[PDB]
């Protein structure tokens, strides 16, 4: 399953 | 093997402004095997791969939330950007992520892998111990003040170790062979220079995967010349590599070719 | 970065006898590109196109490729056109190489 990002650049 | 799992992760605006483009694409062993698009009547994850077509629907749909939680994402982090590097909007702008882990022999996690380009240039890298931050220039300073302020380091150190891990066992598992080799297939050509000379090229065509190496002499590699190993268009791959020789001189080269699916290196030189 | 093209065939050439053309464009950015290909300066209607894709240095690349069939006499180049370049780029096709 892919990456879940956390907080923006 | 060294084996590995990828996603690559692109954002893309272009002038006439809306909305970002956003393709994420998913490599097991560098085979791409998933694919996202939002540029699609109905943009879903796709299978890739036949043994990809071995999963449930809600596995499709849980993924394909997940992207379009990205899309979200990265629309907003590329609006930051504009911001820092202090922009001129209605431009071309580009924003890129690699993420995935690497395995050893024995399934053990060797390496996870996440970073991110702006421009097509580095901007941020999550460094070997999973702990810290790698920011080239001062925009990418302001984004590590806040990652590390929000244990974002934490977040991703777990993703790689847990579930990155975990999904390339079981992708593993559904690709059994479907690591399937095609051995090269290698001729000799003679194709003549001016003044006395000739030229020897060798071809390696039909193989899979792209790695290989050419060789020809003995061990002399200073005046030959190669080409980038290119795909046929079929699965298989194609690549060449050349000598300048003196005419008539010709007899005494070898050409060496060394890939995995073979039985052993294989030599040949040219018969007219 | 400027791209870099390769022409070539999927099978070794033959004279009258049907083949692939493959135009081979990689390490350009940004990832929006151009690509026609040609038959004796003119358009070919219908190049087939592979998916958005990049490498590891974080540049991209894209294959194209159309059926055709070599003869002693006609042109076959691909001409590329992309940010990072003035004009548009052209590399005819050698079936040597």
């Amino acid at each position: 399953e892919g990456p879940r990002n956390q907080d923006w650049l | 093997g060294p084996h590995s799992m990828r996603y690559f992760e692109t954002a893309v605006s272009r002038p006439g402004l809306e909305e970002p483009r956003y393709i994420s694409v998913g490599y097991v062993d560098n085979k791409e095997f998933v694919r996202f698009d939002s540029d699609a009547e109905n943009p879903r994850y796709e299978p890739r791969a036949p043994w990809m077509e071995q999963e449930g629907p809600e596995y499709w749909e849980r993924e394909t939330q997940k992207a379009k939680g990205q899309e979200q994402w990265f629309r907003v982090s590329l609006r930051n950007l504009l911001g820092y590097y202090n922009q001129s909007a209605g431009g071309s702008h580009t924003l890129q992520q690699m993420s995935g882990c690497d395995l050893g022999s024995d399934w053990r996690l060797l390496r996870g892998y996440l970073q991110f380009a702006y421009e097509g240039r580095d901007y941020i890298a999550l460094n070997e111990d999973l702990k810290t931050w790698t920011a080239a220039d001062m925009a990418a300073q302001i984004t590590r003040r806040k990652w590390e302020q929000s244990g974002a380091a934490e977040h991703y150190k777990a993703f790689l170790e847990g579930e990155c891990v975990e999904w390339l066992h079981r992708y593993l598992k559904n690709g059994n062979a479907t690591l399937r080799t095609d051995s090269p297939k290698a001729h000799v050509t003679h194709h003549p220079r001016s003044k006395g000379e000739v030229t020897l090229r060798c071809w390696a065509l039909g193989f899979y995967p792209a790695d290989i190496t050419l060789t020809w002499q003995e061990e002399l590699t200073q005046d030959m010349e190669l080409v980038e190993t290119r795909p046929a268009g079929d699965g298989t791959f194609q690549k060449w590599a050349s000598v300048v020789v003196p005419l008539g001189k010709e007899q005494n080269y070898t050409c060496r070719v060394y890939h995995e699916g073979l039985p052993e290196p294989l030599t040949l030189r040219w018969e007219p | 970065k400027t791209p870099q093209i390769q022409v070539y065939s999927r099978h070794p050439p033959e004279n009258g006898k049907p083949n692939i053309l493959n135009c081979y464009v990689t390490q350009f950015h940004p990832p929006h590109i151009e690509i026609q290909m040609l038959k004796n300066g003119k358009k070919i209607p219908k190049v087939e196109m592979s998916d958005m894709s990049f490498s590891k240095d974080w540049s991209f690349y894209i294959l194209a490729h159309t059926e055709f069939t070599p003869t002693e006499t006609d042109t076959y180049a691909c001409r590329v056109k992309h940010d990072s370049m003035a004009e548009p780029k052209t590399v005819y096709w050698d079936r040597d190489m």
